[PDB]
């Protein structure tokens, strides 16, 4: 509708700092054979920039800690304009590069998802193959979807590895519906994931536009390329995110109260 | 109605005093502008105004009925109770804590925020309890739409239709009803902000009114969020009053703020989706081809040329282990204009972590248009914890000026940041040691009348100082007893050897005198030492090394001493090497004192004799590198704490939110006096002024609030027949005016024999405060119980700009009030800037850390060396800079020695490029000559430079000036442009002084500059030729020019006899 | 070691240059050693 | 070395006290202004010009953010026009105003010369004792006849 389920999610979004305290974490069926260690921050700054409804997705790009191989610490999170709906998301194609990510590893992509799911997405991880094939820096068994889903009154996350017959199969087909064909539950996996509480994360965010596009799809385009830079990142329903809705008005007999109190 | 009009008109009308509504926030007012501070003080200022006489004259139009005006004919228990319901109203709006006990009332940044903004106690309240940091842009209109001066905007019934049209077409949602008055408030602000059209004529007085209070009400809010530390909740407070200001969108253009901008043209650049930094890089034909109207691409070009946008560079040193120094340099990059800009353009700079929540470092930048097209550098201290992010964020936004505001990313993955600081030897808890434990009977006869028990801190150093001979390295605060250390350690080099060369360097000059005069009648006098003083002159200063016993220097001083110690047999003789505040060689006289520390290094190592070093400082946090740089041991380094001092120092910070240094100064007279009354009412007091001249003014201040209240010259606890011949031997009137009641000045200007004699006036107990400029901070022979340090600040002309005082300064005003036996304690109220606030509680009660700076003045140590046959080499150089302090504090802090790392091969390209930099200074100033760019070999303007003790761009300036066919008026430009005359002192009010004394001198200068130090050296050199007259302040620079002056006609001398000319050095 | 070798700057911008060469000649290895993991992991799903 | 003070209720009486007071001292060399805008522009103002036509509500405002602290001893008259608004809204402000002036004679001893304009109001005794005038050489109670 866009007239008042705005300011019914803008009114929702301006409450999300109550949910980043009790965060919930699914510790089951896991592999146990890396594991993500990326802090709490960088997770309470990426929750309070989301919205309820649309899908915000976020590249990560960390490294391992020093005599720990089998432990991956995702120091980064790149925000690329993307404008998805409550079941996708329309992530561009130029990958991002700065100065700070070339000494890092990426670790995959983590997108917001405003339902609880108990099962993995297969737009989700069609799009992850996509971007595994495409782009030879993401690995297989590297590369993880943190399914970072909504809760009553929770944030419960979830993170997904990518299997290679999984990703054999999401870079095959390529149906963007809700169930398409070959779709299998050995195509995700679950994979160990934990808080930090030690290391700061860093956040990139670009430089000409915004993180956020959804108020204006028109703009954003799945080719364009963006140039990132170490910033902190705006809100989904900001004034720079929504230019239509701020820059829509038309351009003096009242109490002219002159030189008052102030 | 008509009653009202017909006594209006024919004078039938009184006026009534209707100033209880408004008095609680009078209270707060007369709380924040200091008029009022207790229960009694509010009283009186009631009694003073309209409405106590109102109440007195008509008591029945007041509510008093005639009991109350027959038991109170004063109307004092109205006032009291009235001043009591203010009191309650302010503690209860948590504007101002007021106490029911005492009456005393203090106000608190919300009251002054409340009265600054005007701002009632309500709305403070409300602003209060509604702000909070995780607060969205949604629920901040909602904040600011539901204080108290909407109170009474009800939303009328009529005009429903129109608040639900525009609740359709507001940029921000609005979460309560259509009914609710503080949603019809944020949806007249939000149709103000984007100018949209009213219907109903008083709807639009209501949203005037409504943003006319709004206004003042997002500035309190503003500020309020800056005092709590919320980034995000200040910065969108900035730009809702920036919004409210430029009464536009905060999506909109930054050309709409403009008024030379056309209205169509804004709408054609707000149409297309183009960045503001895309049109700041075209140029006026891109700017016009792009927004397809070439007409205006010119006024376009003009008004991004005239836009805010100034560049930021961020320089980040770890000092410590969790506080580092930002340096950050601003450089406006944009078309300085009155008719854009103004006369001045203010800025707030506010420096966070990564999160971009909580503010570590907030600040106000005022660039003028007189200082404006130049890069201004300011300092702050930004704190780390160990979860360090990755990259903090400095955020410097405009305070008039929407949508201008410059990020910068400061990155912290690469600091090389400090280890962990060792903890200092605390002094064990044994029986004291009298004055029976000494050996010798002439040294314990020289302190048995002081004390009969020495201190703790000197009874455990005297089993290695008076038991030993070791380096020993003693950290401790000033007056714990390092001088009675230093006296055991000189009594057991005595002991040890009857013809010893004992030598105290010491930094301050009269701190200096004042151990050669303290040694005059201990070691001179009790033990007949030849106890000397050395001098600037080199002719003397070898036979008061061989003939005295015990010479106290400078590092200034013995840097010609131990430059030529190779060939001096009485320096390399030597038995004692002591080393007094050691702890300022990260400030003023530091690299030379690291230098002459370094050579004494090297000499007690190279000449089979083994020098006793005791190094006698503050307590410092890396002590290890200060004790492995000196030769000090791991058993004699009695480094001691801070909070280890005898005499208990209590540190209070008082923080004042002013951006000018003199609005600082002025605000902060009254508040001193009332801390002056508070802490030590019958206890001499050190009130530290900014400047000299500032001294007597706040001594007139002091005064002022003195006779103000009941206490008339409280401050002179002695009668006038005592003062009476202390009295007449002063010059200035005022300084004996001020004395009269008990408040002596003291400055750089006065007399010294004016200075003794208020000094003695102030030992004995006759006057209570004495006002001491801040250059006599560290040469004061005296100990009080209170030090006010007022505004420790310094307003350099050479820079125009406010510089902090030194933590060498600090430390010194802070331990000048040591009172062992006078007082209990001593109590240090430093009176400062908000921002600075932080920094001198942190740099108080942690010690500090030694930070050599010998990287910047290496030149001229490197041309000591070369000059005297020891750095022949590179490896020589890098070996002599090996043994100095910088090699064990760049091994400690390799970010703070500007290194890339501590390994062994980082650390030796660093020394390498310094060397080759070095090198590369002393053949490019013509002072020394690169050997197959391996060896070094003296020049004649080197070893001119050093034999006189010049600098080498000095002497390249005197070589590269000086022709065969000068003058006499070449000849004084010339020395005086040269590298000793840049440290001349340049405060206010001295331009015109240096404007009136240039169009008296006998030589004319070409184009004179007013805030050039050379020029007002060549200034005081032309009055003091002719014999001019002058004030106490360009006589103190022209004293301290003519003390070099000296030595650079010497050099110019010997440089006009190297060149081969013989008129121009009989001209010289 | 111990005592600090001072060197020339065309030795010092010599060594710098060799530590450049090593560490480009590491992050090719470093690139070929990631390829060869990406098409030992794409061989095994396909 | 003197700055006149002109208290003006109204911003459009206070902007005509102003050009009248440019036009009538325009020989004198007396800077007419009027103190608005922010703090740092109201204090250089202040600084930059001697009289000074301002509300009695900003100058309040402005004697308690501290933009006039150090120019407060170069303000030697206080000319408070229109009184007669001492029971509006206006009242409170200008008496808190008047009370500062009284505790900064009485302690810092500043001899401001205080000119109170009122109109023809009785009980104006306790207006002449509260602004610190006399009642026979300063007060000046003119009927409407005058």
């Amino acid at each position: 509708s866009s007239k008042t389920e705005w300011r019914v999610r803008a009114i929702s979004a301006a409450n999300l700092h109550l949910r980043t305290n009790h965060i919930y974490v699914s510790s089951d069926d896991i592999k146990e054979t890396y594991t993500y260690i990326l802090p709490k921050n960088v997770l309470k700054k990426f929750i309070c920039i989301s919205d309820l409804r649309a899908q915000i997705a976020g590249y990560l790009y960390g490294v391992s800690p020093p005599d720990n191989p089998q432990v991956k610490e995702i120091r980064c999170i790149v925000m690329v304009p993307q404008w998805g709906t409550h079941q996708t998301v329309h992530l561009p194609g130029q990958l991002p590069q700065h100065e700070y990510l070339k000494e890092m590893e990426p670790l995959g992509w983590i997108h917001t998802q405003p339902n609880e799911s108990p099962q993995l997405s297969p737009q989700d991880v069609t799009t992850h193959a996509k971007i595994m094939a495409d782009n030879p820096s993401w690995d297989g068994e590297k590369t993880i979807i943190i399914t970072c889903s909504f809760t009553p009154g929770s944030c419960t996350l979830t993170a997904y590895k990518l299997t290679p017959s999984g990703y054999e199969w999401g870079r095959q087909n390529t149906d963007k519906g809700n169930n398409p064909k070959g779709y299998l539950p050995s195509h995700y996996e679950r994979v160990q994931m934990l808080l930090s509480d030690r290391f700061l994360g860093f956040f990139m965010v670009p430089a000409q536009s915004s993180w956020n596009y959804n108020f204006m799809g028109v703009r954003h385009d799945p080719n364009m390329k963006y140039e990132l830079q170490l910033a902190n990142p705006k809100e989904f329903y900001h004034e720079v995110h929504r230019p239509s809705h701020f820059l829509n008005f038309a351009l003096v007999y009242s109490a002219d109260r002159e030189d008052l109190y102030a | 109605e008509l009653q009202y009009y017909l006594s209006l008109l024919n004078q039938q009308l009184p006026i009534e005093s209707q100033m209880v509504s408004k008095l609680p926030d009078m209270l707060n007012a007369e709380i924040v502008l200091g008029n009022v501070q207790n229960a009694k003080d509010a009283v009186n200022w009631l009694g003073y105004a309209y409405l106590y006489i109102r109440m007195l004259r008509s008591p029945t139009l007041y509510g008093i009925s005639h009991d109350d005006l027959k038991g109170d004919p004063l109307l004092d228990q109205r006032r009291l109770d009235l001043v009591h319901t203010a009191a309650l109203m302010l503690d209860k709006n948590n504007l101002v804590k007021y106490d029911k006990k005492t009456g005393n009332f203090q106000v608190t940044e919300l009251g002054r925020i409340a009265s600054h903004y005007y701002i009632t106690n309500d709305t403070v309240q409300t602003y209060n309890q509604l702000l909070k940091p995780t607060l969205s842009e949604i629920e901040l209109f909602r904040v600011f739409s539901l204080s108290s001066e909407f109170k009474n905007i009800t939303v009328r019934e009529e005009e429903k239709l129109e608040l639900q049209k525009l609740l359709e077409r507001v940029p921000i949602p609005v979460k309560e009803s259509i009914e609710e008055p503080s949603a019809k408030i944020n949806v007249l602000l939000q149709a103000f902000i984007s100018q949209l059209k009213l219907e109903g004529f008083a709807l639009m007085a209501d949203m005037v009114y409504v943003t006319q209070s709004a206004g003042r009400l997002m500035r309190a809010i503003f500020e309020i969020v800056l005092n709590r530390g919320w980034a995000q909740l200040t910065d969108k407070t900035l730009n809702l009053c920036k919004m409210i200001d430029k009464r536009m969108w905060q999506s909109m253009c930054p050309l709409r703020q403009f008024r030379k901008l056309p209205e169509e043209v804004v709408k054609k650049i707000e149409k297309k989706n183009f960045p503001f930094e895309r049109l700041y890089d075209l140029n006026h034909n891109e700017i016009g081809e792009l927004i397809r109207m070439p007409k205006m691409g010119k006024t376009i070009h003009k008004y991004v040329h005239l836009f805010p946008k100034l560049e930021l560079s961020v320089h980040l040193q770890p000092i410590t282990r969790s506080t580092l120094k930002v340096e950050l340099t601003i450089t406006p990059d944009f078309q300085w204009d009155e008719k854009v800009h103004g006369s001045s353009e203010a800025f707030w700079i506010l420096v966070e972590d990564v999160d971009s929540e909580v503010i570590l470092h907030h600040e106000y930048f005022l660039l003028k248009a007189k200082y404006a097209q130049d890069e201004h550098l300011i300092t702050f201290f930004v704190p780390v914890f160990e979860p360090l992010p990755p990259q903090y964020f400095i955020r410097v936004v405009s305070d008039r000026w929407l949508s201008c505001e410059t990020q910068l990313p400061v990155s912290f993955r690469h600091l090389i940041l400090p280890e962990k600081y060792p903890p200092p030897t605390e002094l064990l808890d044994l029986q004291p040691l009298p004055v029976s434990a000494l050996r010798n009977s002439a040294f314990e006869s020289l302190y048995q009348d002081k004390f009969p028990f020495f201190n703790p801190i000197q009874t455990q150093v005297f089993n290695t100082v008076y038991n030993s001979d070791d380096n020993v390295f003693v950290g401790a605060p000033t007056g714990s007893g390092k001088t009675i250390c230093a006296e055991f350690a000189i009594l057991r080099m005595l002991l040890q050897s009857s013809e010893g060369r004992c030598v105290y360097i010491t930094p301050m000059e009269a701190l200096a005198e004042q151990v050669y005069m303290d040694w005059y009648e201990k070691f001179q006098d009790r033990l007949n030492k030849k106890v000397v003083l050395l001098t600037g002159e080199t002719s003397t200063d070898l036979k008061l090394l061989g003939k005295g016993n015990i010479i106290i220097s400078t590092p200034e001083k013995w840097d010609i001493l131990s430059r030529r110690w190779k060939q001096r047999k009485n320096v390399q003789n030597i038995n004692l090497f002591v080393v007094d505040e050691v702890h300022l060689i990260g400030g003023e006289n530091g690299p030379v004192l690291e230098v002459i520390c370094s050579r004494m290094r090297y000499i007690s190592s190279q000449i089979e004799r083994p020098i006793r070093i005791v190094a006698l400082s503050s307590s410092l946090s890396n002590a290890k590198d200060v004790a492995h740089w000196l030769g000090c041991s791991a058993t004699s380094t009695f480094n001691f704490h801070p909070n280890v001092r005898p005499v208990p120092l209590e540190l209070h910070i008082q923080g004042f939110n002013i951006s000018h240094t003199q609005t600082r100064l002025l605000s902060m007279a009254k508040p001193v006096y009332h801390a002056i009354t508070k802490h030590s009412p019958k206890k001499p007091v050190i009130v530290f002024v900014p400047s000299r001249k500032q001294t007597r003014l706040t001594a007139i201040d002091i005064l002022t609030t003195c006779a103000a209240d009941i206490q008339r010259q409280r401050f002179l606890h002695c009668t006038e027949k005592d003062l009476i011949p202390y009295l007449e031997k002063l010059s200035d009137s005022t300084l004996k005016e001020t004395l009269l009641n008990g408040v002596g000045y003291l400055h750089e200007g006065l007399s010294p024999m004016e200075r003794r004699l208020v000094e003695q006036l102030f030992s004995s107990g006759a006057i209570q405060v004495v006002v001491a400029s801040r250059s006599l901070c560290w040469g004061m022979n005296v100990a009080a119980h209170l030090v006010i340090i007022m505004d420790t600040q310094y307003y350099n002309g050479k820079i125009h700009a406010y510089v902090d005082y030194p933590i060498y300064d600090v430390l010194q005003m802070v331990g000048h009030a040591n009172r062992p036996l006078q007082d209990d304690e001593g109590r240090c109220v430093i009176m400062c800037q908000g921002s600075k606030k932080d920094f001198f509680k942190k740099f108080l009660y942690e010690p500090l850390p030694v930070e050599s700076h010998l990287d910047h003045c290496m030149h001229d140590h490197f041309n000591a060396e070369i000059v005297t046959k020891t750095i022949e080499n590179k490896q020589d150089a890098v070996d002599y800079l090996t043994w100095t302090f910088l090699y064990r504090r760049m091994t400690q802090n390799p970010n703070y020695y500007n290194l890339q790392g501590i390994s062994h091969r980082h650390l030796s390209d660093h020394l390498s490029e310094l060397v080759e930099q070095t090198l590369s200074d002393l053949e490019q100033s013509k002072c020394i000559s690169i050997e197959d760019e391996m060896d070094v070999a003296p020049l004649n303007l080197g070893m001119i430079a050093a034999y006189y003790y010049i600098n080498y761009t000095t002497i390249e300036l005197f070589s590269m000036s000086l022709n065969a066919k000068t003058k006499v008026r070449g000849l004084i430009e010339i020395i005086s442009n040269a590298a000793e005359y840049e440290n001349i002192p340049i405060r206010h009010h001295e331009d015109n002084l240096l404007r009136q004394l240039a169009q008296k001198v006998p030589h004319k200068l070409n184009n004179p500059k007013f805030n050039d130090p050379h020029v007002k050296t060549n200034l005081l050199l032309q009055a003091h030729l002719s014999r001019m007259q002058l004030s106490a302040e360009l006589q103190s620079d022209t004293e301290e020019i003519l003390s070099k002056a000296i030595r650079l006609i010497q050099a110019c001398v010997d440089v006009l006899s190297s060149n081969g000319w013989l008129s121009p050095a009989l001209a010289a | 070691e111990a005592k600090p070798k001072f060197l020339s700057k065309a030795e010092r911008e010599a060594e710098a240059l060799k530590r450049r060469q090593q560490e480009v000649e590491e992050r090719q290895r470093m690139l070929e050693e990631e390829r060869k993991k990406r098409k030992q992991f794409q061989d095994l799903g396909r | 070395d003197f700055k006149i003070i002109y208290i003006a209720p109204m911003r459009s009486l206070v902007q005509e006290m102003v050009g009248s007071f440019g036009k009538r001292l325009a020989t004198y060399g007396i800077t007419v202004a009027e103190l608005t805008g922010d703090h740092q522009l109201c204090k250089e103002e202040i600084s930059a010009t001697q009289i000074i036509v301002c509300t009695p509500e900003k100058w309040d405002i402005i004697t308690r953010k501290g933009g006039e602290r150090t120019y407060t001893q170069l303000v030697r008259l206080i000319i408070l026009d229109e009184i007669h608004l001492l029971h509006d809204d206006r009242g409170p402000v200008l008496e808190a105003l008047v009370a500062r002036a009284i505790r900064n004679i009485e302690m810092t001893q500043e001899d401001v010369r205080l000119i109170g304009l009122s109109a023809t109001l009785p009980n104006y005794e306790d207006v002449a004792t509260f602004l610190r005038v006399d009642p026979a050489k300063g007060l000046f109670y003119f009927d409407n006849s005058f």
